[PDB]
């Protein structure tokens, strides 16, 4: 005829970190860091963004010849460029206000 | 010894219930089992859960630009942009970092208090009819059925109906 | 009560195989079940208290498995001293408690 | 380790009472339990009764019940089995087995165990 | 092509967690950086099956 | 229910007493009605206030500027500006609210601690003399005038002087 | 009254021991001093050291750049640059304040709750057997030698042993 006090605990390898002490287990917990990319980029806001091919801002923006794929791409939500993109602009030169341009054109309807 | 940091009264705790948090194991003929406490479950998890959702809820969001591009002859921008994007970078770690830390303990401790607070419920709801076995264990001088069992779960216990088969302990004794 | 059974009963195998015979229960139990020894002479001893572990000093080549209802019991290695008489023990509801109807194993 | 000794066993007539000692060494019986089972020639074991300590918590078998009384001493560390009016189907040997432990909890599996004695009846 | 809550250089991220550290640059509503490794907080007891 | 979820000892409290936080209500032939702990209501009055104090009176204080204007050639620093005052804005309602809902609850505690260590102050005054009557109300066995009455407000009480009394008890039951 | 703020149950403490952070000063005859508790001193100067080793360790650091210098046609910049330089200044201030002032009463009330628990697991250890002296002192009815007191620092004790000898002091009584 005995009343016992208990909580319950099931098996889990969950661990969190304290004040007191730290990689102490626990039974239920809940993250709030994520660390998981898919590894592609996707349509954000509706609206497919553009994907420049080997091309830069300027580059496309002035017409090259190349850089013709991306026509038909009117309205986006950003673009998305080449670590190091080569077919820019042919003619040398020095492109003034190149920085505002890009940030201005960062988004359009 | 990581039970001897807690130096808790209770010990590591059971696995056979699953229907609770906190509960009893009543003893007793024909009545073995496990139970649990429908009134403390309910009222932890809530609270402890809006713990969870007041942090995740209060992070509100809106649009951001990235880290813009800058020439050659324009490095200040870049190391202004740089320091005020670190200096938030900065904050955010230690401010997120310290409140789970700092609120860990808390939801430890409460743990830890809900178990007291109702470890001494039953010893207040009956004294001289229960012996001190051990571990947050009663051992009942007098005989009681299920019915009777589920008196101490309730906050109903009719001390004088016992009282009197406490007299026939005392003739034991 | 909580009533057990274990089936078949009687099994003859080579030594060194395998062979499991499992007891059913009644009710759940839930992991909390014990299982026993007893070689033609002298008294039962333990194995598996809880069924996930073995006792103090005791071969490994047992295996305790199972969980609920189904509940099995499984040796890697049989040697001559296996061939015994097995009983299996639930302890979750104890105001009685129920053994098996034992199953003996023999050779030659 | 831990050894235990028994005694009382030999041939009871139909009506008649019975005492069987069960000395306890090697371990601390104030804060543990103690039990019996019983094994009738040929069949399976039967547990009858199950004591936890100080002499506050007694549970006996159903096939029993009301007809069988169990006593402890903590001073002799032993174990008494009181009974009477014995039956022609109660010819068994009567094993001690050790109770894990009175505060914990998950209890019932059985570590030690004795050589037992033989109890009979005669008509 | 797919939906996303923001993007990534590396990719995009899913949910609405309050954190991530997997590149301090973003595009969309989604949260802040975190030098941090893990961190997470707990809802049930400390769990200690046997001893 | 929300009186469920706190659980608490005590009842939801009383209105007819007024000056103080906690209190007692003594009843004896000739006397009755309300009371006030004097030494446990100004040492919780402070502590909360300066805990207030504390949060106010650190807003240090400085001039600001407005957000500054530019032309259509230099939208860079535009959004520059932009993210370092959202920043600061997010930063703030976050490390405001967050302290004000952790607290809360560190006020919250803090009073129902209050009523309970009070309450363990009067039990252990007297043990003997007294019953177990419910809610925080105990019941003398021995008769007790307003000068024995407020022994109990004082830290003051000579148990073998009514240690005596209570053999009476011991006769009446 | 600073003391009376706090209304601890025990004293302003000793300074004779040396040896730890919480004891005891067992009298008995052939013997007296004071003692430590290894089991909980060693257990709480880890908790509370690590409090300050998260604080201190989490500031991650990294290389920073101060306030550049810029021409008196664009003050824009300086005065962008001291308004996130300030921003960030107001931050830290409050941000690292309230934290050592919020937890400071945390590692105060732990120390505080220490003395209670440990108070606690003496007078569960025996309870018939000592008579509440005053401020957390007991007096053993029997005798206790110095083998006999060490079953208070551990966590063993006998109490039938002594039971018996607890009816001589009911004779006396
Ligand atoms: C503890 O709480 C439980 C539930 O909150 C109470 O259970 C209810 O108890 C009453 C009387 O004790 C039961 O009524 C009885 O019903 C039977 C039906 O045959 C009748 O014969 C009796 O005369 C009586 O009217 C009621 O059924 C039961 N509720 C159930 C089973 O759902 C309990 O009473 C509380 N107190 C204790 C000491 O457990
Ligand atoms: C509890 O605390 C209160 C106040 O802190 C104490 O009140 C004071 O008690 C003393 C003696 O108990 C009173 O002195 C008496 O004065 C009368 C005046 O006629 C005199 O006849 C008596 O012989 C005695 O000297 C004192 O007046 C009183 N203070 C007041 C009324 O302001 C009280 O004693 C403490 N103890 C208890 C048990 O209440
Ligand atoms: C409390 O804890 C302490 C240490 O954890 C225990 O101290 C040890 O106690 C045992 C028996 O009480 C001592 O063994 C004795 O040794 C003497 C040596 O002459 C022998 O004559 C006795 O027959 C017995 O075997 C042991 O030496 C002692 N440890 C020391 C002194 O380091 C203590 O027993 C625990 N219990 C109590 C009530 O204090
Ligand atoms: C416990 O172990 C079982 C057996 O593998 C597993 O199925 C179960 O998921 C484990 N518990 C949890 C919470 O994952
Ligand atoms: C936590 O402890 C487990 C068990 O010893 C170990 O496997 C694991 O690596 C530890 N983790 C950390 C972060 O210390
Ligand atoms: C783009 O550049 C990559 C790397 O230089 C090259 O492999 C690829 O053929 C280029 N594509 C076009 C269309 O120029
Ligand atoms: C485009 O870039 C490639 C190298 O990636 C180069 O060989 C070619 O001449 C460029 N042509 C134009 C038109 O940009
Ligand atoms: C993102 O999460 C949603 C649920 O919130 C889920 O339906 C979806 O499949 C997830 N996306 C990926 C790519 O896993």
């Amino acid at each position: 005829d005995t009343i016992c006090i208990g909580y319950h605990a099931n098996n889990s390898t969950d661990t969190v970190d304290t004040v007191c002490e730290k990689n102490v287990t626990v039974t239920h917990s809940v993250n709030l860091l994520e660390d998981s990319h898919n590894g592609k980029l996707c349509l954000l806001k509706g609206i497919a963004p553009l994907q420049l091919g080997n091309c830069s801002v300027a580059g496309w923006i002035l017409g090259n010849p190349e850089c013709e794929l991306l026509i038909s791409k009117e309205s986006w939500s950003y673009i998305v460029e080449t670590p190091n993109p080569e077919n820019g602009t042919c003619y040398p030169g020095y492109f003034a206000d190149y920085e505002e341009l890009r940030e201005q054109l960062s988004s359009v309807s | 010894g990581l039970f001897g940091a807690i130096a808790g009264f209770i010990e590591g705790g059971w696995t056979g219930m699953v229907d609770g948090w906190y509960g009893y194991h009543h003893q007793n003929e024909q009545g073995s089992g496990y139970a649990a406490d429908q009134k403390s479950t309910q009222n932890a998890i809530n609270c402890i859960t809006n713990k969870v959702n007041s942090v995740i809820e209060k992070m509100n969001t809106q649009f951001t630009a990235v880290g813009k591009e800058f020439n050659k002859l324009e490095r200040r921008m870049e190391n202004l942009n740089k320091k005020v994007d670190d200096g938030f970078l900065d904050i955010w770690t230690y401010n997120a970092e310290l409140l789970v830390l700092l609120e860990n303990e808390r939801t430890l401790d409460f743990h830890d208090s809900n178990v007291k607070n109702l470890y001494e419920k039953v010893k207040s709801q009956l004294k001289n009819n229960a012996k001190e076995i051990g571990n947050g264990c009663f051992e009942f001088y007098h005989k009681c059925n299920n019915e009777c069992m589920e008196s101490v779960k309730n906050g109903t216990y009719d001390y004088p109906k016992y009282s009197e088969e406490s007299k026939l302990n005392r003739e034991k004794i | 009560e909580i009533v057990m059974t274990q089936s078949p009963a009687t099994l003859s195998v080579s030594p060194g195989d395998r062979a499991t015979l499992s007891c059913r229960a009644s009710q759940s139990v839930s992991t909390e079940l014990a299982w026993y020894q007893q070689k033609p002479g002298q008294a039962p001893r333990l194995l598996i208290y809880g069924a996930s572990t073995r006792a103090t000093d005791i071969p490994a080549r047992f295996s305790g498995s199972g969980s609920g209802t189904e509940f099995t019991l499984t040796i890697s290695s049989l040697q001559s001293e296996d061939f015994a008489v097995y009983f299996c023990q639930q302890y979750n509801n104890w105001p009685p408690i129920t053994f098996g109807q034992g199953t003996r194993l023999e050779i030659k | 380790e831990v050894q235990l000794l028994e005694s009382g066993g030999g041939l009871v007539r139909p009506g008649g009472s019975l005492r069987l000692s069960c000395k306890a060494s090697g371990f601390s019986f104030s804060r543990h339990g103690l039990s019996w089972v019983r094994q009738a020639p040929g069949k399976g074991l039967e547990w009858v009764s199950s004591i936890s300590g100080s002499s506050l918590s007694r549970y006996y078998a159903d096939s029993v019940k009301g007809r069988f009384t169990i006593s402890r001493d903590n001073s002799q560390n032993t174990l008494y089995l009181q009974m009477n009016s014995l039956r022609v189907e109660d010819t068994a040997v009567f094993y001690c087995v050790k109770d894990r432990l009175d505060t914990a909890v998950p209890r019932g599996w059985f570590d030690s165990w004795g050589q037992g004695i033989l109890v009979t009846v005669s008509s | 092509e797919c939906d996303a809550k923001c993007q990534t250089p590396q990719g995009a991220i899913n949910s609405s967690l309050p954190f991530q550290n997997v590149h301090p640059v973003t595009i969309g509503e989604c949260p802040k950086y975190v030098r941090s490794a893990k961190l997470r907080m707990v809802t049930g007891l400390r769990n200690i099956p046997s001893i």
